[PDB]
DNA sequence: CCTGGATAATCAGAATCCCGGTGCCGAGGCCGCTCAATTGGTCGTAGACAGCTCTAGCACCGCTTAAACGCACGTACGCGC
């Protein structure tokens, strides 16, 4: 079980005409997982200060509002909370 | 005092900086990430940036004094802060 | 309000530093990065006290914020 | 599947199970997940957008590391982000200084 | 004694890699210092994973690791 | 700089193999079996440091006036690094 | 004799395309098990935030002396050569 079937169907939703070789599939799914500790960590240690047992969606908001730099984060803000509206409102 | 004023602070070790100049631009700052709000700052929160900022400094100086002495000058230049800041991430 | 950052005040700074000549615009390079380093601290720290629905940063969002910025601040932790 | 429900295309139950077994909490909120995959599919699309755009600029089908590192050393917003990184076959950034 | 192993032509080829005009002499041997340096504090943290599992097959994951712990992340190795 | 600009649009790795390999098994007996996967992990970050570590240390190079490496270039950069 | 401009002779400045050979590679897509995500009943408890008290930050009002702004001289030193 790897990312490398989900990664590649973004790879074929944005630039589909393209391909990959299988060296740099190696770093891409490394590279989410680069991004897949440390706000899900960073979120982890938000529940460990303000007393907390629970990681909600606002958690990975504003860790994600620690993590992403500016506009990474402005539009990564409006990525997650758009998907998650739609998850509630099934 | 060029021999005398090295040898007295390194032996001190109290704050350079004054507090509430400090405190009055780590709120200017603040209001900028608050939305245009006023906030309260705790009495411990802004000595803890004082002496962070203050050892950051001090250590930004001195790892660019070695910088000063690798060009054959004895006199910092801007051009050492700015190649401080490029070795370190 | 950044000019609260005095001549003298760098001086001594660049003093513990172990710096013999002090220039000029140094004096404005030093408050520079003091607008950086702060601002990227502050960035940090009052996002921590924004999701525990509170008002005022204490010491610890600025030993969260500087252990985010890469150096751990010790003498503040309650 | 509840990445239908999101609209996403990153797996949420996978998410969620990495986020439960991977010992980071006790109780991992239904909202959790689904941002977790949006934040991890929007900055895929987004490494492989400057990817596939470095791709064609340096006439290339295939995305290769030298792209990857294309994309990443181009960008400040990633560069910022991906500080103490380094690429595979991926070289370094031609500059004259 | 394989500290010989990188040599003048290698060491040329990653100084001009990073934008070095005229390399001095001693680089030549400077790199076979830092890389004398470097590369131990890669490898005991590497063993010590092997040293914490049942195993003697250092795999590139221990080096990942490693090189985690040391704080510069390596991508194309993780599975 | 007439190769310069061929090394930087390249990604082939410098440093041959088994030389490499011959130096890091010689630390791995200080405290095995390498997979050839494992050779390569150990290669390309070593590879990758060590021209970000002369790229760093031109910066110290340009900033005296001089366009020549120097021993003092590669142990001013490693000491505001912390290594 | 001298002097304005016309043109006649000239060796010697580098790299580049191609035949002459090849040689083991590596990607996007199908069959369709299968088992881990779905759905759901059931347990099980976290903090929503509203009450409530309470140490503590804001702000002012404001005493004395340590400290900063800058002038003038002044010389050693980054840099020109």
């Amino acid at each position: 079980e790897s990312y490398s079937i989900y990664v590649y169907k973004v790879l074929k939703q944005v630039h589909p005409d393209t391909g990959i070789s299988s060296k740099a599939m190696g770093i891409m799914n490394s590279f989410v997982n680069d991004i897949f500790e440390r706000i899900a960590g960073e979120a982890s240690r938000l529940a460990h200060y303000n007393k907390r047992s629970t990681i909600t969606s606002r958690e990975i908001q504003t860790a994600v509002r620690l993590l992403l730099p500016g506009e990474l984060a402005k539009h990564a803000v409006s990525e997650g909370t758009k998907a998650v509206t739609k998850y509630t409102s099934a | 005092g060029w021999l005398k004023e090295i040898r007295k602070l390194q032996k001190s070790t109290h704050l350079l900086i004054r507090k509430l100049p400090f405190s009055r631009l780590a709120r200017e700052i603040c209001v900028k990430f608050t939305r245009g709000v006023d906030f309260n700052w705790q009495a411990q929160a802004l000595l803890a940036l004082q002496e962070a900022a203050e050892a950051f400094l001090v250590h930004l100086f001195e790892d660019a004094y070695l910088l000063t002495l690798h060009a054959g000058r004895v006199t910092l230049f801007p051009k050492d802060v700015q190649l401080a800041r490029r070795i370190r991430g | 309000n950044i000019q609260g950052i005095t001549k003298p005040a760098i001086r001594r700074l660049a003093r513990r530093g172990g710096v013999k000549r002090i220039s000029g615009l140094i004096y404005e390079e030093t408050r520079g990065v003091l607008k950086v380093f702060l601002e990227n601290v502050i960035r940090d720290a009052v996002t921590y006290t924004e999701h525990a629905k509170r008002k005022t940063v204490t010491a610890m969002d600025v030993v969260y914020a500087l252990k985010r910025q890469g150096r751990t601040l010790y003498g503040f932790g309650g | 599947t509840r990445s239908s429900r999101a609209g996403l295309q990153f797996p949420v139950g996978r998410v969620h199970r990495l986020l439960r077994k991977g010992n980071y909490s006790e109780r991992v909120g239904a909202g959790a997940p689904v941002y977790l995959a949006a934040v991890l599919e929007y900055l895929t699309a987004e490494i492989l957008e400057l990817a596939g755009n470095a791709a064609r600029d340096n006439k290339k089908t295939r995305i290769i590391p030298r792209h990857l590192q294309l994309a990443i050393r181009n960008d400040e917003e990633l560069n910022k982000l991906l500080g103490r990184v380094t690429i595979a076959q991926g070289g370094v950034l031609p500059n004259i200084q």
